[PDB]
RNA sequence: AUACU
RNA sequence: AUACU
C-alpha cells in the first residue's frame, strides 16, 4: 500500500558467460558493430552474449571459451568477483547505447548526447494511465544523465542508477569554463523528482534489465 | 524486501517520567536522580567585555527569555528561568576572583601574528596558564566558560578554514586543521576544569561577524531561547559529572557494551591510528580508552587492530567496565564505520571468548554510499529508514519527524552501511534497532535529530581531543574531557 | 658556443598589478569581455591589469584596489606567494587565447580549437628563413597543444610549456572510446622536435611573454 | 643561466690501476686488494634440474664466453674465464653436498594455492629452511645461490604484479607488492648468508617465459657474455666482504659521510616512515642504519625527521663511522629526496656542530621536473649536465654517453631538482659533481649509467629489505644484505 | 628477481 | 567553537 521505489535494477542474465583470457590492459577501434570494446576482466576476458563463433572484439585466441552458465561464476562470496562483475556490467552497458548516450570521466554519467546546436527533441515513453513527456535539451546547454553503481545482495544482481540531472554542463566543450548553476528541486512530499527521473529513464532499456522492485510497506 | 521502520527510544528523565525531546523532558523532570553536590561555579575568562556580557547573559536567563519563532510549538520551546523553576536544582553562581581578565595587548599580539598554529597555540596557552593559576586555590571552579572575544574568534576560525587542511575517511578526527576546541581540551586534561567554550554571538547578537567567517562557517545561529538551550545544559553536564538523561535499552538490560571502534590520528609524532575504544555502556558514559598502533593495510591507511592489539583493546575495555561495575559485560558491541578484516574479527572473538553468557555483535559501516530507498516522503515516516537489502542492511535515521510538523534539513538525507559479519549470531534487525536505540544521548545537544549513534558521532569529538595528547601522558576515561 | 633552446617562458610585466580582497572562490559571465574569469588567490580578489576602472568584469571592490610595482608582489621568498602567483598567472594564460585554444583539464593542455569537423586549418606561421607549416588540424583528429607550468627562478617569472600533442578527444567525438594512438616517438640527434614544436608555438603572444632564454656554451 | 657538463667520475681497479669500463676496469685488475684466501663456496638451493644446470652454467663460463652483438666493442666486451684469466682470482667453486634440494611436491605445492602473499610466504620460509639446515654445519658456505624454477619464477612474478599495489614518492619500499627478494633478504638477516637470486633465463636461454610475464614484466636478457657479468660480479661482492673498486675524488680526502636521508614504510605494523640513514662513505661501504618514527607533516605522508630525531640520527651515523674507523666525519652530505624542512635541518646543524671541522653540505634532489633543458641532443654530451638556475642546479645525468658511442636508452631522459639548502657552504657546482661521483658504486651492476646515485639508488634497496624486519629485531650495517 | 633507461 | 542536517 505504501510502498515506494528503489534505485537499482534487477538485472536478469542468460545461461551464457563466454568465459575466456586474454593479454591486454583497458580499445582497438574496430571494423563492424559498435561492441568491439575491451570488455574484459583483471587478467582473463569475460565476455557477453555474442552472434558469432568468436567472442567480443575478435581479439581472443580461439577454442578458449569455457561458456558456462551465470549461477556457476556471477555468484560467489569473496567481493573481488563482485567488483570485477560488476566493472564488466557497467562496461558492457556504457558501450551498449553508444549511439544514443554518452559517457563522461568526470561526475560518472550517462548522458544524451547533442545531435546538433540549439537541440529541441523530446523523449516519450508510454505509460498505463497516460502519456508523460520530457525535455532534455534545455537551453537558457543541459541535459539528464544517471550514474551507475555496484550491487549483488546474493540472490540477483544489481546496477544502481542515481538520476544526477546534469544541469551544470553539456555540449562538445568539456566545461563551459567552470560556470555551474544547480540547486535543490527534489523535496520529501508524496511525490518526487528523482524517482520520477528513474521512472521516465527507458533509454538503458543480453542486459535485459527488470523493473525496479517498488515492493514495500511502511506500517 | 521487508521494510522496517523502528520508533523513538525511552529517554528516562529526573524521577519515572518518560520520553520527550531532550528539551522538553529537561523541562518537567530534570537530571536524574542523585543528591551531588547543587552549586556549580562559572569562572568566566576572557577580557573585561567578554565576561560583563557573560555575567550579563546568566543574569539575563535567570528570569526567562520568551523566544519563539516559525509555527511548530514542539521545536521551538522557550528557555525560561535558570534560578527559580530550574530543573538542575542548581546554583548557576559566578564568583569574583575567578573571573580573570585577558587585558587587550596579549589579545592583539595572540590575534596579529599571521601562523595559524602558531596564533591558536598562544591562545591555548595564555588561557591554560590562566586556568592553572585559576587551580591553585582561592574557590572551586567547577567549570570554566571560556568567551572569546571577535578579534580572537576571527583569528582561531580563519586559522581553521584558510590552513587548507584535508580530510580522510576512516581518520575519525576532523580535517587536519589546527582546532582550537581539541588543543584546548587536550591541554586542560591534566586540569581539573571541564571547560567550555563559547562565542559572543551566543551572549549576544548586536555585533556582527565579519563576511568571510559569515561565508567560510555557513553561520546562522538560532533564536536567543534556542541559543541558551544547548549551553546550560553542556555547563550541567561538565560541572557535576552526573548524566541529565538515561537512555532505556530494549532487548534484555543486563549489562552491555556498545564499544564504539575507531580509529583517529594523533599530531605528535607519525600521525599514528593508535584507535580508541570510546565505549558507550547501557547508560551513557563514554569510556574512552586509547590503545595502542593499529595495523594498517596499505601504506598507513586502512586501519584495523591486530589480533593481539583487538584482545588487548577488549581486555581494557572489560577492565574499565569491571572498574566502574562489579560485573562483566555480557554482550559487547563494536561498531566500526569500516568493513571487519579477519584478524580483528578473530581477535575480538578470541577476547570475547573468556566471558561468560557472551554476546558477540558486529557491524560493518560505511559512509558516502549511493543507494536511495523508500521512493516517498514525509508522510510516510522517513527517520528510521531501513531496508533489508538479502543480507547488508542499509540504514539512513535523519529525515521527516513525526511530532514536528516538518523536514528540518535542508538537503537530502544519505545513507551508511549496515552490515552484520558472518560471526555475529544475531540478524540485522535486532542490530539495526541496537542502532535506532543509541539515539538522542549527545551530551553536546539537545536535539532529537541523528545521523551518527554516539560510538559513530562521539568518534569525532574523541578524536578532536587525543589529537593534541603526546605520548606518554595519562589520558582521563571521564566523558566531561571531550564535549 | 653550442647553445641550446630551455622551453621556460620569461615574462615581462608591467607595474599594475590591482590588488584587492572580496569573498569569491571559482566564474560569472555575460557582461562584457571573455575576461569575465575569477582570478583568485587564497582569500583576495587579486586581479591582473585594469582596462576600465573596475578590474576584471566589475565584480571587484571598485575602492579595494592597490596597483602597486611588480617588484612588491612577483619577488616574495615564500613558496606559497610564488605557488598562489603561479596559479594566477595560468589562470590568465588559459583565459586569454581562449577564442582559439582550449584547455581540458585531464593532462592539463591547451590544444588548438577545432572550428567544425574535417578542418582544414593548418597553421602557418612566418620565421626568419621561410614560412613553416604544422599539421595542427591532422586527420586519420588530433591537435597540438603544451601543458604550462610557473615558477619563480629568483630573476624572473618564468613559464614552462611542454609541448605534447593532443592525440585525443577533440570536437568530432567526445572521448575516442579511451583509445589514444601514440608511440612517443621523438628523436635524440643534433636537433629535436620538442625545440620545434616549442619554437612553432606563437599563439600565447599584459601577458607579455619573451623570447624562451636559449642562451647556453655546452662544452 | 649558467651551464656545467662535468665529466664521468674514476674508478680505482686492483693495484694502483686506472678506470675503464666498469666491466674492463674488472678484466684488467680485479677485486680491490688483498688477493689471498680466495676461497668461496656457492652452495646452490633449487630443484634437480636447476642445480644441475646452474652447475652446468657455472662450468660453461669457467673457461669463457665470446659473446658480442651490435656494432659498438666498448659496450658489449666478452666473459673471461675462471681460470688464469679470471679477473677475480677466486675460487669460484660449489660446496659439496650443500645442493640443498626442494623435491617437486613443495613446488608444486607452493605453484597452486591462488594467495599472493602466502604463496612467496612459505617459499620464503622453505628456503630459508633449507638455509638453517644448511649452515648448522659440514662446512662455510660464504655464499648461496637461490636459483629460481620457472614454476616458482610465474607464481612469484605474478604474487607482483597482479597484486595491484600502489606507489608513493617519499616511500622507498617499492610498491607495496609482496617481494620474493625483500622477504628473503630480510628473513636471512639473522643467517651468515648474502644471497643471490637468480632466474631460470640467467642459467639456461633454452625455455621460454610465458607470455604472461613477458608482457607483464617487458623482459629481454641481453647475451651470454653481458648475463653473467651482473651475476658473478654481485657473486664475489657477497663474498668474504670485499668491495672490488671504489673512487677516487680529490675534494674531501680527510672524511666524507654521503649519507643519503630516506624514508620507508615497514609491512609490521603501521608502515611507519622509520626511516634510514644508508650512508656511503668516501669508499663506498653501505652503512644502514634505520632510525625512529620520523614525524610527517600531514595523515602519514610527506615525513621528516624531528629534530630530536634527526639529532639521534646523525649521533649513530658518526657511532656508525666512529665505530669503523678512528676518526670523525668531517663532510657529512645529506641527501634528501624532498625539502628540508626547517626542524629537520635545524636538528642536523644541532648535531653537527658537536663535531669538529664542518664543512656541511645539504641537497634537495626533487624527482620528476619539466623542465627539459640543453635541447641539443648527442652529439654533445647529455649525461650529467645541470643549469644553474639563479640558485637550483635542476639536473639529469641520464643521456647519451661518449664512450658507448649511441644511446643506451629507449625514452627521453627525465631529470632532478638539485636545490642547495641556505645553510650549505659550498657552489651548487660543487654538490653536482659531489653528486656526480655517486656513479659506479652500484654493487647491483657492473655498467656505467647513473639517474640515482647510491645513496638515493640504494634507498630502493634498503627500503625493500627493511621493510619485513620486525621490531626489536638487530639489523645488519652491512651492505652484503641488501643487494 | 643478472643489469640499465 | 550553543546546536543539528
Ligand atoms: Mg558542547
Ligand atoms: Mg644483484
Amino acid at each position: 500500500g505504501e510502498d515506494a521505489l528503489i534505485n537499482m535494477l534487477p538485472l536478469t542474465l542468460p545461461n551464457e558467460m563466454y568465459i575466456a583470457s586474454t593479454t591486454y590492459e583497458p580499445i582497438l577501434n574496430g571494423d563492424g558493430p559498435k561492441r568491439f570494446d575491451w570488455v574484459i576482466n583483471g587478467g582473463t576476458f569475460w565476455s557477453f552474449h555474442d552472434p558469432r563463433t568468436s567472442a567480443c572484439s575478435e581479439i581472443v585466441d580461439i577454442d578458449q571459451v569455457e561458456a558456462i552458465n551465470t549461477k556457476e561464476l556471477a555468484l560467489h562470496d569473496d567481493i573481488d568477483e563482485q567488483n570485477r562483475f560488476s566493472h564488466l556490467l557497467r562496461q558492457t552497458l556504457r558501450y551498449q547505447t553508444d549511439s544514443d548516450l554518452g559517457w563522461d570521466k568526470d561526475h560518472k554519467a550517462l548522458y544524451f548526447r547533442a545531435i546538433e546546436r540549439e537541440v529541441s527533441r523530446n523523449f516519450a515513453y508510454t505509460s498505463s494511465k497516460k502519456k508523460t513527456d520530457a525535455n532534455v535539451v534545455s537551453v537558457f546547454v543541459r541535459h539528464h544523465a544517471f550514474s551507475p553503481r555496484f550491487e549483488l545482495m546474493a540472490d540477483q544482481w544489481y546496477l544502481i542508477i542515481t538520476p544526477t540531472y546534469y544541469y551544470t554542463t553539456n555540449g562538445y566543450a568539456p566545461h563551459q569554463f567552470a560556470a555551474p548553476l544547480l540547486a535543490g528541486k527534489k523535496r520529501l512530499d508524496k511525490s518526487a523528482a528523482l524517482r520520477g527521473q528513474v521512472i521516465m529513464w527507458h533509454r538503458f532499456l543480453y542486459l535485459m534489465f527488470g523493473e525496479p522492485p517498488s515492493i514495500h510497506l511502511d506500517v | 524486501f521487508e521494510t522496517r521502520i523502528f520508533d523513538e527510544p525511552e529517554l528516562e528523565f529526573g524521577d519515572h517520567h518518560h520520553h520527550q525531546d531532550p528539551r522538553l523532558g529537561l523541562s518537567e523532570a530534570g537530571p536524574l536522580q542523585t543528591f551531588l553536590g547543587d552549586v556549580i561555579k562559572i569562572g568566566v575568562v576572557g577580557n573585561s567585555k567578554t565576561i560583563e556580557d557573560t555575567r550579563k547573559f546568566i543574569e539575563t536567563v535567570s528570569s526567562g527569555v520568551e523566544g519563539k519563532g516559525e509555527k511548530h510549538p514542539n521545536m521551538h520551546p522557550p528557555f525560561p528561568g535558570l534560578g527559580n523553576q530550574s530543573p538542575y536544582r542548581c546554583r548557576f553562581e559566578i564568583e569574583d576572583g575567578a573571573t580573570a581578565a585577558l587585558t587587550k595587548s596579549k589579545l592583539d599580539k595572540i590575534g596579529k601574528e599571521p601562523d595559524h598554529y602558531r596564533a591558536v597555540e598562544m591562545a591555548v596557552d595564555e588561557i591554560i596558564g590562566e586556568l592553572q593559576a585559576m587551580d591553585d586555590g582561592g574557590s572551586r571552579p567547577d567549570v570554566a566558560i571560556i568567551a572569546l572575544p571577535v578579534k580572537l574568534l576571527e583569528r582561531v576560525w580563519n586559522a581553521k578554514v584558510d590552513a587548507r587542511g584535508t580530510t580522510e575517511k576512516s581518520d575519525s578526527s576532523g580535517s587536519d586543521a589546527p582546532n582550537f576546541r581539541g588543543m584546548l581540551k587536550a591541554k586542560a586534561m591534566g586540569l581539573s576544569f571541564p571547560i567550555q567554550i563559547v562565542w559572543e554571538d551566543v551572549i549576544d547578537d548586536k555585533v556582527t561577524i565579519p563576511q568571510k567567517v559569515k561565508e567560510s562557517s555557513s553561520r546562522k545561529i538560532q533564536d536567543i531561547a534556542g541559543r541558551t538551550w544547548n549551553l546550560m545544559t553542556s555547563l550541567y553536564y561538565k560541572g557535576s559529572g552526573r548524566i541529565p538523561w538515561r537512555r532505556m535499552p530494549l532487548e534484555g538490560e543486563f549489562s552491555a557494551c556498545y564499544v564504539g571502534i575507531s580509529f583517529y590520528r594523533e599530531a605528535d609524532g607519525q600521525q599514528l591510528f593508535t584507535s580508541a575504544a570510546q565505549m558507550f555502556d547501557e547508560r551513557g558514559r563514554g569510556f574512552v580508552l586509547k590503545g595502542r598502533r593499529a595495523r594498517t593495510e596499505s601504506r598507513g591507511r586502512h586501519p584495523y587492530m591486530a589480533r593481539e592489539d583487538a584482545k588487548k583493546i577488549i581486555e581494557d575495555v572489560l577492565a574499565a567496565y569491571k572498574l566502574h561495575h562489579k560485573t562483566l559485560p555480557a554482550r559487547v558491541f563494536i561498531l566500526k564505520t569500516s568493513r571487519f578484516k579477519d584478524e580483528e574479527a578473530d581477535g575480538i572473538i578470541a577476547a570475547l571468548d573468556e566471558a561468560g553468557t557472551e554476546l558477540r555483535d558486529l557491524v560493518w559501516v560505511q559512509e558516502s554510499y549511493t543507494a536511495r530507498i523508500l521512493r516517498d516522503g514525509n508522510y510516510p515516516v522517513l527517520r528510521g529508514t531501513f531496508v533489508d537489502l538479502h543480507g547488508k542492511g542499509l540504514l539512513y535515521t535523519s529525515g521527516s519527524m513525526p511530532y514536528y510538523g516538518t523536514y528540518p534539513g535542508k538537503y537530502d538525507p544519505n545513507p551508511l552501511l549496515l552490515c552484520p559479519h558472518h560471526t555475529s549470531e544475531s540478524t540485522v534487525a535486532q542490530l539495526a534497532e541496537e542502532i535506532f536505540s543509541l539515539t538522542k544521548v549527545n551530551w553536546n545537544s539537545t536535539q532529537m535529530n541523528q545521523r551518527l549513534p554516539i560510538p559513530i558521532r562521539a568518534a569525532r569529538k574523541v578524536g578532536e581531543v587525543l589529537k593534541y595528547v603526546g605520548e606518554g601522558e595519562v589520558i582521563s576515561a571521564d566523558y566531561r574531557k571531550y564535549i
